[PDB]
RNA sequence: CGCACGGAGGCGAAGAACCACAGAUUUCCGAAUGAGAAUCUCUAACAAUUGCUUCGCGCAAUGAGGAACCCCGAGAACUGAAACAUCUCAGUAUCGGGAGGAACAGAAAACGCAACGUGAUGUCGUUAGUAACCGCGAGUGAACGCGAUACAGCCCAAAC
RNA sequence: ACUCGUACGGUCACUGAAUCCUGCCCAGUGCAGGUAUCUGAACACCUCGUACAAGAGGACGAAGGACCUGUCAACGGCGGG
RNA sequence: GCUUUACUGCAGGCUGUCGCUGAGGACUCUCACUCCGGGAGGAGGACACCGAUAGCCGGGCA
């Protein structure tokens, strides 16, 4: 047949790639020696393409002028303070052994000075639970526990923008708006509506999929459609 | 550095270098790796001197466990030039062999039993 | 009496025992973080160097080359193919990793021709090939009475049309009586079947 | 559409070889212009 | 005073025309090399990669072309098998790299008419559709030797 | 590439606004988890064999399979008497 | 051209084994190798990646 729509997105052709040249900034965790003496005034609050949340703009000691991930309740004037002594204040970067244990916390590191991994999508939070001299387990937005490295630097509070998943789209064209802004080409048709030669559940009389929708893990792209190695189906049972 | 198995002093490399401008003033001496090792293989080696920052490693390599069972004595020299410029040569020496001393074997002698001493 | 050269040799003769151990573990470390042509002063193996023709003269380069190990690097056919022209994985190519370090290195050098070459070593993904290359136009080469022949016209891109050692030992040219009627005079003379 | 130097030159020569073969080389001759090109009925390069 | 038999005019015994060899000139783009560009332009140029090196582009090399031939790599399918998969078409077509006026080969870790024999290598004739291969199907297919052509034998590494 | 992205994400599919709802079936097929036991290739190892080799047999045994379980808004099924 | 539990194969995935690969049937380590860090240094670690081979799945493709 010919190559399924899956296979022509790692092509990376201008339709499934993402405006990267509309984009403001790749946000990331200042890099500091030691100390803690590198604080900032929040000088503006920015809409970010990229992640539908909102962004603040920080002015540091030093003069630095850089975009962070802004928490709930983080406005003009606030300051915020980055290093390993810092303030326990909602906004402020410091080290997951130094944050105190039931307190929400985002942008969290996977290997101490990446920049930020997990818990950055509008008003999501990792909640950091047991120490150790060793570990520190934090519990990521999908309920998963995560063992990670005391040294590994997280903000403070949740991430802003908040229940945005709650209202709905309504119409096709604020669909339409959303995904002209992120590296997904949309509309989607389903397979079942394909010809065979397009997609393996395509052709027939009518709209069915061939074989059963549960394939394996070791199917090859190409083939690799519906549900992928699911443990089960339904809602039932 | 694989071939070496102790760090000779300074001052020890200093008398060292200096016995060896005039043993060939005075006796003979063998300039050059091949030249080194035939000395020893022929037994007419007193003192055996190799250059430590000899790249590559492979063509000095032999000389310290050849001169072990063959018992010749043996001492290390930091710079390839420096070996070159005692033993009379514009151009640098990997290695050179005191092929009979004169007026400098009580000298051999003493660096022979130094460096014995310095495992 | 055993010359020096002799104790190279030797100890290449089993690059895994001993003190050259050491020393390829060590260098490797340094050479994996090299080019995939690189210029060196002096050769690894002074004996294979100069048994292969090498002299410490001006106009006589030595490089390291490291290709890849393994198979061959193939595309699967994109039009229709029988079953056994299907093949992808166990397809290999008819020229070893040797003649491809030393027309990597006279690639680099194009003023320069390829004299010989030698292996080197390997670690888990790659092999190292050192290659011997001879400038043909200078004086200190032109008079030389055992490497002007390199100097002739019809010497030019020796190693691309297989004239090396390493050349003629792949085109199955070592033999002169039985199993060698298919590659001599060349393999093409002989309707490509060697 | 915006010309060059180099493009008005050939321009310039394409309508040099369009004029006519002289008077005078029919009588030296004793007896036609095989590179007539007009411009709407025939095309020029570019 | 070309093809080219016009008109006007001119050149040639100061030996023109014409032919042979040699030299002068030889715009721009072009490997195209200071940088850019649909043959033009902008402000000293071996661009790039190398060798030597006074370590300075100072001295050099490479690049691209050529009817086919030559050498080194990549490598089909139609087709034949009265289907077809191994096989065949075929190491063919086509593609990548490269040299020369010819290429390649070449002075035995050969042959093995087994000998008390031959004596570098190509090529030609033959050996022979033989040996060998093969859904042992269709098909595929040498060599030693022999007769010729032409002949030519040497240099390193190491020992000292 | 997705990605100046990080589960309020984005990938892969199905159904097709709202409203009222969405029953029963895991035997077959698919996917996934488990598995005492059975089955399960090559390397190495052991026996025979061969002055060596081919080769024959054994031992151990991965994924997988057998077997067990989960799953139908997974393929689909919902009859005869 | 297209389909599949048609024939035969080919990619791909999973898995064992050999090489890279090191010190002291379960375990410790650090020196190769990998990743994070601008760096100091940190995580991991003889595994993973890669090369090779074997078994299973394999209309994704011929
Ligand atoms: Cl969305
Ligand atoms: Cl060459
Ligand atoms: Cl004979
Ligand atoms: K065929
Ligand atoms: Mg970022
Ligand atoms: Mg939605
Ligand atoms: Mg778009
Ligand atoms: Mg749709
Ligand atoms: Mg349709
Ligand atoms: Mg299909
Ligand atoms: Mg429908
Ligand atoms: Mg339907
Ligand atoms: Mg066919
Ligand atoms: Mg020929
Ligand atoms: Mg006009
Ligand atoms: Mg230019
Ligand atoms: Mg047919
Ligand atoms: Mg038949
Ligand atoms: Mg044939
Ligand atoms: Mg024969
Ligand atoms: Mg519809
Ligand atoms: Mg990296
Ligand atoms: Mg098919
Ligand atoms: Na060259
Ligand atoms: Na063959
Ligand atoms: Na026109
Ligand atoms: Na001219
Ligand atoms: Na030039
Ligand atoms: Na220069
Ligand atoms: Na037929
Ligand atoms: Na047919
Ligand atoms: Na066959
Ligand atoms: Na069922
Ligand atoms: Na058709
Ligand atoms: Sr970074
Ligand atoms: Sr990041
Ligand atoms: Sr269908
Ligand atoms: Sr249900
Ligand atoms: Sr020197
Ligand atoms: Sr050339
Ligand atoms: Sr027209
Ligand atoms: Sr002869
Ligand atoms: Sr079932």
């Amino acid at each position: 047949g010919r190559r399924i729509q899956g296979q022509r997105r790692g092509r990376g052709t201008s339709t499934f790639r993402a405006p990267s040249h509309r984009y403001k900034a790749d946000l990331e965790h200042r890099k500091v020696e030691d100390g803690d003496v590198i604080a900032g005034t929040v000088v503006d609050i920015e809409h970010d393409p990229a992640r539908s949340a909102p962004v603040a703009a920080v002015e540091f000691e030093d003069g630095d002028r850089r975009l962070i991930l802004a928490p709930e309740g983080v406005g003009v004037g606030d300051e915020l303070q980055v290093g390993v002594s810092a303030e326990i204040a909602p906004g402020n970067t410091l080290p997951l052994a130094e944050i105190p244990e039931g307190v929400p916390v985002c942008n969290v590191e996977s290997s101490p000075g990446d920049g930020g991994k997990f818990a950055r999508a509008s008003g999501v939070n990792a909640q950091l639970l047991t120490h150790d001299r060793n570990v520190a387990v934090v519990k990521l937005p999908s309920g998963e526990m995560k063992r990670l490295d005391p040294q590994c630097r997280a903000t403070i509070g949740v991430v802003a923008g908040g229940g945005r998943t709650d209202k709905p789209f309504v119409k096709a064209g604020n669909k339409h708006h959303k995904m002209k802004a992120r590296g997904t080409k949309w509309p989607n048709v389903r397979g079942v509506a394909m010809n065979a030669v397009d997609h393996p559940f395509g052709g027939g009389g009518r709209q069915h999929p061939g074989k059963p929708k549960s394939i394996s893990r070791n199917a090859p792209p190409g083939r690799k459609v519906g549900d992928i190695a699911s443990k089960r189906t339904g809602r039932g049972g | 550095p694989v071939y070496v198995d102790f760090d000779v002093p300074a001052d020890l490399e200093d008398d060292a270098l200096e016995a060896l401008e005039v043993a060939r003033d005075t006796g003979a001496v063998k300039k050059g790796t091949n030249e080194t090792t035939k000395s020893i293989e022929r037994g007419s080696a007193e003192l055996v001197f190799v250059a430590e920052d000899v790249q590559p490693e492979e063509i000095v390599m032999h000389i310290p466990e050849l001169a072990d069972e063959k018992g010749v004595p043996f001492i290390f020299v930091e710079q390839q030039d420096d070996l070159g410029h005692a033993a009379g040569l514009e151009v640098g020496s990997a290695a050179a062999a005191v092929t009979d001393a004169g007026e400098a074997d009580a000298d051999v002698e003493d660096i022979a039993d130094k460096v014995e001493e310095l495992r | 009496a055993r010359s020096a050269y002799s104790y190279i040799r030797d100890a290449w003769k089993n690059p895994g025992d001993g003190q050259l151990a050491e020393l390829q573990w060590q260098r490797q470390q340094e050479w994996r973080n090299e080019g995939a042509v690189e210029r060196i002063e002096r050769p690894t193996r002074l004996d294979k160097a100069r048994s292969q023709g090498y002299k410490a003269k001006q106009g006589v380069i030595v490089a390291r080359v490291s290709v890849r190990k393994g198979s061959a690097r193939k595309r699967r056919h994109k039009a229709g193919r029988r079953s056994k022209r299907q093949g992808v994985t166990r397809i290999t190519r008819r020229k070893d990793i040797q003649r491809v370090a030393e027309e990597r290195a006279s690639r680099t050098f194009p003023n320069l021709r390829v004299l010989n070459s030698y292996s080197v070593g390997q670690d888990g993904r790659q092999k190292w090939h050192e290659v011997i290359l001879i400038d043909p136009n200078h004086p200190a080469i032109q008079n030389d009475d055992d490497l002007s022949w390199i100097c002739a016209d019809d010497q030019a891109d020796r190693v691309f049309r297989g004239l090396t050692g390493a050349g003629r030992r792949n085109r199955g040219l070592s033999g002169k009586g039985k199993g060698s009627e298919k590659t001599r005079p060349s393999l093409r003379s002989n309707g490509g079947k060697g | 559409g915006k010309k060059s130097k180099a493009t008005k030159k050939r321009l310039a020569k394409l309508d040099n070889q369009n004029s006519r073969v002289p008077a005078w080389v029919m009588l030296k001759t004793d007896r036609r212009n095989h590179k007539r090109r007009h411009w709407r009925r025939n095309d020029t390069d570019e």
